[PDB]
């Protein structure tokens, strides 16, 4: 799948094309969120 | 007025615990601030003290 | 890579060294920005 520290995007859902980070459970950017999503759910 | 803290406080007559001894403290002086690095002397403005 | 604070120098940094604008001699570094890109939301 993926890697720890990977850089992908949120495809699909209210906060779509973000771009965030994978912590271990992704944590974007700019704001203080760690959403956790499936692999569907994430893009390159 | 720092001449005069000195002015009075005056000429210390160091005890004879044979000998005698005198003191006496003349003109004052006081410099721009500095510091010193290596060896040269760089000028501190307020920031650079501040930050360091 | 540090630039120094009191005139534009930038040097990489070792470890232990005091920190000092090697050319210059004060004491202040500051971090740089590299070129990576970040969003944020409007
Ligand atoms: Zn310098």
């Amino acid at each position: 799948t993926y890697s720890i520290g990977q850089k992908l995007r949120i495809r699909v859902g209210p906060l779509k094309g973000y771009l965030c980070r994978v912590i271990a459970t992704v944590k974007l950017d700019s704001q203080h969120k760690i959403f956790t999503v499936k692999s569907e759910h994430l893009a390159e | 007025g720092l001449q005069n803290v000195f002015q009075s406080f005056g000429e210390m007559l160091v005890e004879p615990s044979w000998r005698y001894a005198t003191v006496k403290f003349g003109e004052v002086t006081v410099e721009k601030p500095t510091f010193f690095s290596d060896d040269k002397e760089l000028e501190f403005l307020p920031w650079h003290a501040r930050l360091q | 890579t540090y630039v120094c604070g009191d005139c534009g120098q930038e040097n990489t940094l070792k470890s232990g060294d005091v920190i000092q604008c090697r050319e210059c001699g004060y004491r202040i570094l500051y971090k740089k920005r590299t070129r990576r890109v970040v969003q944020y939301e409007a």
